[PDB]
């Protein structure tokens, strides 16, 4: 029983216990998302399918790791999405062929945020896995903890609608230029979805947030922002509709704002959070 | 400490009158004013009036005095014409004994719209190497004012010339030979030299 | 050259400030009452006496100049004092130039000389006077009279 | 020469120099002629002598008899009895009021109290052809209105574009004339003096320098010798007598003549009357910074600051400025910044060395509180360096260095609201450089650079400029290139650029009446080193007489670079109306296409009235000569009176004279003054009033008799109709004018005896002069 | 914040419009009598000059002389008389010399400014030739 995989094959350390190594594609599904299949990575074999046919379960209290260990799922053992966190011993996968054959398991998510997520780095503990060896052979049982780190940082949903992406840096052209801004949502599902904003603006009126410029900082202007006539209010939730997996824009449209009097030329910089809000 | 605007005064045709700041800068001793014109022949007539013609002037001031004419259009209009203004200062108020002082200066009443430019006058004297002598002749309807007469050597004397006139200086013969000269312009500035022209 | 200055003019020439100097006098009768002497009596202390000839232009180079005032009958040469009772008799006054030469009086502008100046830089005039007793005896009394100098100009 | 000694009426002179005529007792002792008088101090101090000016006088009494040949070195006194007078030698330094020029300040005026409106609108319409029309709005507002010497000011401004006040700026102020100086409460803005310009509202309080003869203005060494008998000396420089003066004996010293580092050094020439001469060279050079000694500048200013960010603090203040003038090129100075997180010290001496160049250095230290009440000290340091011109036409214009700590920061970098202006790179070190050659005698080359270095990020802020001129005589050549980066941004940021300067007088007849000799062109090019090449024509000029309305034309292209060629278009007039300024320009530039209007004026709450014109300059004198209508003043651009007889002028030096002029040929034939003249000395913020006494009515000479006889010269005569009066020439003639067409004549010599009396007939109307004859009562 | 947005940008002044740029004042003539002293002068008289309609952020222009001075520093008559030169100096009293160069605020609301400014003449050396007088001096500016 030499198992492998591709990308990360991280060591069996201390008897059957390990870490491991792997990248990512964590999928927004309908009920619970995807996190991860081990059947792409774990590739298995019986060394010896003559003398032994490993029979290979799970004990519960496999959890996630890190941060992530506070959560619930399913777990797809051999395709069955079983309760996560892993409360029962499941069955066992038995094997007996010298073929690196795939392990079926793949992860589940239960979604709480609104469309949102956890972005993981490279290496961290993800999983905490009390796996269990047992064989046709004889009682060698042998339980153990399979760790999950990275080599990669990727987001994971938490909420069951998607973006184009979570990160977007734009300059604008300069002194009156106002840009369309590019970012579509789509869902799993159609949902009655809203937003509003983040930041700390300047007016009271909600709709200007500070020149935060770091070096040489112009002043006097500030972040107005609309959607194609709509002046928009900070922490005002505006509709979306039933949106299912349509990527659906947002039309809106970035720009200057005259805050007070004497405008002080220069360098100009806001970072800008949004909320999405389940309706 | 009592002056005048300046030394020369064209009247032109078609003019009303002519302006004439004077000046005394000293801050207390006080002057009495006459003024009055005689013609070319030293000859008060009154034909020109200068007003204020009398007053007086205490302390550092100024007058502005303005002259008409008097004689309505009875002058030969093809050159200009001299006449001499006079003008008497007198100190106002023990065994003493003071003066009083006169400004003579000329008077070039130009006519209006004589034939050559007057720049264009400095050119046209022409002459006649006579014994110990020169002659010196106007063609031209100015009068003609001229100094530094180096003729070659010997600096000479100066000279007015009638319009449509002439002159005739005496000649030292111990002298040089060429005829060199300057004159005044309408400024009072002096002409560059130039070079005579006689026969 | 974004923007454009120009300042345009010329100078205006200006005469000369002429001061004069008042002369006291304070002989009192050391000549007439000693003298007694002839028409000839030009024996009084002469007063070097000054014009000053400054400021002035720079053009102005040399001018004419000359003299007015009463002549006295004896002498026309002399200046007649003023008809006075309370003055003294049988004076005429001489002028003498800085050379200390009698100088013509009313003399037409013919015979003038063209007084050669410093341009720019000052000048000053620096002359005589006495006293020429004409008839003898001088009886004793007041020395008043007034003169004119006029300068006719280059 | 010699009377023995006793009281005697003799004319006190001083180095020849009367002053008046005093009975002086005379004692056996010590002059040239074996006497002392017993004088006073009270006599000496009305004689010219500065009494304080010899030390141990204030200590005397009034009127003891002065030992002055004693306790004055240089001082003898001369009797000389045959002619009374006496002959007084004595150091020029025991006298006062030597500055040529003096004016005594009771001279000076006050004015009038009296109100005033300063106002301007002005704006334009521009037309795209993607979008269209703008237009816009803007009126100004200059109030102001004096009491005597309280002097308010306030200005603000409407609004409306294609909208409305706001409250702009106000101070009341008042001078102190013993104090010298002047105080102003209300808005203001400091000086860059030692530290920098702050705008605030409070009270402030500097010493003037206006008040001074100009020949004070400035720093000149002050010249110290001892003359030995009466001399004269002659200084010259440049070859040129900069300064002659017969000079008495004593010591003496020069606070004189305006001075020029760049006109060479001092050529000092003294001609003792024996004909000896001290011979010696005297060096200068200049700091900005210097005083010329005995002088003392200073400030004092409080209150709350003021900036227009909404995102700081206005609290309250102090800061102190002070510097005097000390001997040996030293100098003194100093001010400091007293306020709440806050204080700020510096630390002075600058000099000249004279032979070496002027040079400075001056350090300060401060104390401060950031917003985070994280505090620190700091220290910073400048270098200032001079010298002057060279024989070969060479200028050291100024060397520039300064330099600060990281814990140095200034008072402003404190004064904010929230935390986090990058105050984590504040600036090390600023260098800069200021130096020219002459060029020969047709070309001149200018050449400047600066520099700035921060702590914390390596990027500097650089600056130059390289300009060079030559003429040919009516040739206008023009050669330059610009060169300056920067660090929050990219690009080398240059220019290069060239012009030739053509006027059209220069080619026609000077007495022409054409206004051809008064209209010029030019034209330009430049390159970028990045394509666009440029150029420039334009020609402009003056128009009718008094060229108040006046024109200008110009279009250039623009190539390369961008591609964006193209033609501009640029015609504009101005016109001076004597109620006030208007122009219209007018742009085109093929995309660009825009017009432009604007009217300004001046309007005054005075007794007679109110009065319209012109833009303002703090200082106006009213013309008041009532009659006049479209008057002259000579020199001056668009100013005529009113239909009434009043017109103003706005034009001020102060502390000064000025000078009134009118034209005699735009007057009527009907009205007559004394003298067209007036002059003045005006302060700061006063109002003068104009009075000339005009004459309306009919001018006349008249050639008068009685008792058979022209009456006896000189006498005084008034008209017993108008108001008019006279003074009899020869011949019994009299001129007069303002008068009425009949009437009756008073006349005084002795005793008042001439009474004449006239009717002219009324056809005599078209001439201005009329002449008569007749007789007088007595 | 689901997703947070990070905008920059700058601005620049660019060039404003001139109100004029045709200065031109004639003085009138006078004496060398009164100018005869060794660095006499004239009186002083005045000029403002505009620059309106600025764009957004621009706070202040530098203006950058240009003339023909002699080796006075002060300018040279290019009329015909001599001895004769040129004193334009700020209403703060500090000299304006060929090349030079001054920074000033612009006023907020008007996009528009002003340069009050002070020239007369003089001699150096006193005692000048008598003539004509012609002078011209250009300026360029800067932007801030």
């Amino acid at each position: 029983f030499a198992c492998k995989t591709a990308n990360g094959t991280a060591i069996p350390i201390g008897g059957g216990s390990a870490n491991v190594y792997v990248n990512l594609a964590p999928v927004v599904n309908v009920g619970q998302n995807l996190v991860v299949d081990l059947s792409t990575q774990i590739f298995c074999h019986n060394d010896y399918p003559e003398t032994i046919t490993d029979y290979v379960t799970l004990q519960r209290g496999s959890a996630y790791g890190g941060v992530l260990s506070n959560f619930s799922g399913t777990v797809k053992y051999s395709g069955s999405s079983y309760p996560f966190p892993t409360t029962s011993e499941t069955p066992r996968v038995v094997y007996n062929s010298r073929t690196d054959k795939p392990w079926p398991v793949a992860l589940y998510l239960t979604p709480v945020s609104s469309a949102g997520g956890v972005a993981i780095k490279a290496g961290s503990l993800i999983a905490v896995l009390i796996l269990r060896q047992t064989n046709n052979y004889n009682s060698d049982d042998f339980q153990f903890v399979w760790n999950i780190y990275a080599n990669n940082d990727v987001v994971v949903p938490t909420g069951g609608c998607d973006v184009s992406a979570r990160d977007v840096t734009v300059t604008l052209p300069d002194y009156p230029g106002s840009v369309p801004i590019p970012l579509t949502v789509y869902c799993a599902k159609s949902q009655n979805l809203g937003y509003y904003l983040s930041g700390t603006t300047a007016d009271a009126g909600n709709s200007i947030f500070t020149n935060t410029a770091s070096f040489s900082p112009a002043q006097g202007v500030g972040v107005q922002l609309t959607r194609n006539g709509t002046i928009i209010p900070a922490n005002n939730t505006v509709s979306l509709g039933a949106v299912g997996t349509s990527a659906v824009s947002l039309g809106l449209t970035a720009n200057y704002a005259r805050t007070g009097g004497q405008v002080t030329a220069g360098n100009v910089q806001s970072i800008i959070g949004v909320t999405f809000v389940y309706q | 400490g009592v002056a005048l605007g300046a030394t020369r005064v064209i009247y032109p045709a078609g003019q009303k009158q002519e302006q004439l700041a004077v000046t005394n800068n000293d801050e207390n001793s006080t002057y009495l004013i006459q003024s009055w014109v005689e013609n070319a022949d030293g000859v008060k007539d009154g034909r020109f009036i200068v007003t204020p013609p009398l007053f007086a002037m205490k302390g550092k001031k100024e007058n502005t005095l303005r002259i008409l004419d008097a004689t309505n259009n009875q002058l030969p209009q093809d050159r200009e014409s001299l006449f001499w203004m006079n003008v008497k200062a007198i100190p106002s108020m023990e065994n003493t004994l003071q003066l009083a002082i006169i400004s003579r200066i000329k008077l070039y009443y130009r006519p209006a719209k004589l034939a050559l430019p007057p720049d264009q006058a400095a050119e046209k004297l022409r002459f006649r190497r006579s014994a110990n002598s020169l002659t010196l002749i106007n063609p031209t309807p100015y009068y003609l004012t001229v100094t530094e007469l180096n003729a070659g050597t010997r600096v000479l004397e100066n000279a007015l010339v009638p319009p449509m006139g002439e002159s005739t200086v005496k000649l030292p013969s111990d002298a040089g030979s060429n005829i060199t000269y300057r004159t005044i312009n309408d400024y009072g500035a002096l002409t560059p030299k130039m070079t005579g022209v006689m026969e | 050259a974004d923007s454009t200055i120009t300042i345009r003019g010329y100078v205006r020439d200006n005469g000369c400030s002429v001061a004069a100097e008042s002369t006291n006098f304070t002989v009192d009768l050391m000549e007439n009452a000693a003298k007694q002497f002839n028409n000839i009596g030009a024996t009084t202390p002469v007063v070097p006496f000054r014009i000053l000839l400054s400021p002035c232009g720079n053009a102005v180079s040399a001018v004419k100049v000359g003299f007015t005032g009463v002549a006295d009958s004896h002498n026309a040469n002399l200046l007649a004092l003023e008809n006075t009772v309370s003055a003294a008799s049988g004076l005429g006054i001489q002028l003498l130039n800085e050379q200390q030469n009698q100088i013509p009086l009313n003399a037409p502008s013919s015979a003038l000389s063209w007084t050669t100046l410093t341009p720019g830089k000052p000048n000053t005039l620096n002359f005589y006077a006495r006293l020429m007793a004409t008839q003898v005896p001088v009886t004793a009394g007041h020395i008043n009279a007034t003169a004119t100098f006029t300068l006719e100009y280059q | 020469q010699e009377l023995p000694p006793g009281t005697y009426r003799v004319d006190i002179y001083l180095n020849n120099g009367y002053m008046a005529t005093r009975d002086v007792t005379f004692n056996t002792g010590d002059s040239e002629q074996g006497i002392v008088p017993c004088l006073t101090r009270a006599q000496l101090a009305s004689m010219g002598l500065n009494t304080a000016s010899v030390a141990g006088m204030n200590l005397l009494a009034d009127d003891a008899c002065v030992p002055l040949t004693t306790m004055v070195q240089d001082a003898t006194a001369h009797l000389d009895v045959g002619q009374q007078r006496l002959n007084l030698t004595i150091p020029q330094a025991f006298m006062s009021n030597r500055a040529r020029g003096y004016i005594p300040p009771e001279l000076w005026d006050p004015g009038i109290n009296a109100g005033l409106l300063n106002y301007n609108f002005s704006g334009n319409s521009v037309q795209n052809r993607i979008g269209g029309n703008s237009h816009y709005a803007y009126l100004n507002l200059q109030s102001g209105l004096n009491i005597g010497a309280w002097r308010l000011r306030d200005n603000t401004t409407w609004s409306y574009n294609s909208n409305k006040w706001q409250h702009i700026n106000t101070w009341l102020e008042r001078d102190i004339i013993p104090l010298r100086s002047r105080l102003t409460l209300g808005d203001g803005y400091t000086q860059g003096d030692i530290f920098d310009g702050i705008n605030f509202r409070g009270a402030q309080l500097a010493s003037d320098d206006n008040m001074l003869p100009d020949s004070q203005r400035g720093f000149a060494p002050v010249i110290h010798g001892i003359a030995r008998g009466t001399a004269q000396v002659t200084i010259k420089q440049n070859g040129y007598d900069i300064y002659n003066s017969t000079v008495p004996p004593g010591p003496f010293t020069i606070n004189d003549i305006y001075a020029a580092g760049n006109s060479g050094d001092l050529q000092v020439t003294i001609k003792e009357a024996d004909g000896s001469t001290q011979i010696f060279t005297v060096p200068y050079s200049s700091v900005p910074l210097l005083q010329r000694e005995g002088h003392t500048r200073y400030s004092i200013t409080a209150g709350e600051y003021r900036s227009g960010n909404a995102q700081q603090e206005k609290p309250r203040f102090f800061q102190s400025t002070l510097l005097h003038g000390l001997p040996a090129g030293w100098t003194i100075y100093g001010g400091t910044q007293l306020a709440d997180r806050y204080r700020a010290f510096n630390f002075g001496i600058g000099k000249n060395m004279g032979a070496l160049g002027a040079l400075s250095v001056d350090m300060t230290q401060a104390n401060s509180t950031l917003p985070d009440d994280s505090q620190h000290d700091g220290q910073s340091v400048r270098f200032l360096y001079n010298k002057s011109l060279n024989e070969s036409g060479t200028n050291i214009q100024l060397v520039g260095y300064r330099y600060s700590t990281s814990g140095y920061f200034n008072f402003a970098d404190t004064t904010y609201s929230r935390m986090n202006y990058n105050l984590a790179y504040n600036k090390r070190g600023k260098l800069q450089l200021t130096v020219t050659q002459q060029l020969g005698r047709t070309s001149t080359l200018y050449l400047s650079g600066s520099h700035q270095t921060y702590w914390g990020t390596s990027n500097v802020d650089e600056q130059f400029q390289a300009g060079l001129n030559t003429a040919f005589e009516d040739i206008n050549w023009t050669l330059s290139y610009s060169l300056t980066k920067n660090a929050w941004q990219k690009g080398r940021d240059q220019m290069l650029a060239l012009n030739v300067n053509i006027p059209f007088s220069h080619w026609l007849r000077s007495d022409s009446k054409s206004q051809w000799r008064h209209a010029s062109a030019s034209y330009s090019m430049s390159h970028d080193l990045n394509g666009r090449m440029t150029n420039l024509a334009g020609v402009y000029g003056t128009l009718l007489e008094d060229n108040n309305l006046s024109y200008s034309v110009q279009t250039g292209y623009a190539g390369g670079g961008d591609g964006n060629s193209g033609s501009t278009g640029y015609a504009t007039l101005n016109y001076r109306g004597g109620y006030g300024n208007a122009n219209i320009g007018y742009s085109h530039s093929d995309d660009i296409k825009q017009l432009y209007y604007g009217v300004s004026g001046g309007v005054l709450a005075h007794a007679n009235g109110v009065t319209l014109g012109q833009p303002l300059n703090d200082t106006v004198v009213l013309v008041k000569a009532p009659g006049a209508k479209d008057a002259k003043v000579e020199n001056q651009t668009g100013v005529r009176t009113d239909w009434r007889g009043y017109a103003v002028l706005p034009y001020a030096t102060e502390y000064r004279e000025n000078r009134v002029a009118l034209d005699t040929n735009t007057l009527a034939d009907n009205v007559d003054l004394d003298n067209a003249v007036a002059n003045v000395v005006p302060t700061r913020g006063a109002i003068v009033r104009a009075e000339f006494k005009a004459r309306v009515g009919i001018k006349l000479l008249m050639t008068l008799t009685h008792n058979n006889k022209p009456l006896p010269f000189g006498a005084m005569v008034t008209s017993e109709s108008s108001q008019s009066s006279g003074i009899v020439a020869d011949n019994g003639q009299v001129y007069l004018s303002g008068m009425p067409l009949a009437g009756k004549v008073q006349v005084k010599w002795g005793e008042a005896h001439c009474v004449a009396n006239y009717q002219l007939p009324p056809e005599s109307q078209q001439q201005l002069l009329t002449q008569l004859s007749a007789e007088c009562r007595s | 914040a689901d997703v947070t947005i990070t905008v920059n940008g700058k601005v620049v002044a660019k060039p404003c419009t001139v109100s004029t740029t045709n200065a031109t004042v004639d003085l009138g003539d006078l004496y060398s009598f009164s100018l005869m002293s060794a660095g006499a002068a004239s009186a002083w008289h005045d000029v403002a000059l505009e620059l309106t309609n600025c764009p957004v952020g621009t706070s202040r222009v530098t203006a950058s002389f240009s003339g023909a001075a002699d080796s006075t520093g002060y300018y040279k008559n290019q009329g015909t008389a001599q001895n004769i030169q040129l004193e334009l100096q700020d209403d703060s009293g500090n000299t304006l010399n060929t090349g030079a160069t001054k920074t000033v605020q612009v006023d907020d609301s008007s996009q528009s400014a002003h340069f009050p400014l002070q020239v007369r003449a003089l001699t150096v050396n006193g005692g000048a030739t008598q003539g004509t007088i012609q002078a011209v001096i250009s300026i360029t500016y800067t932007y801030s």
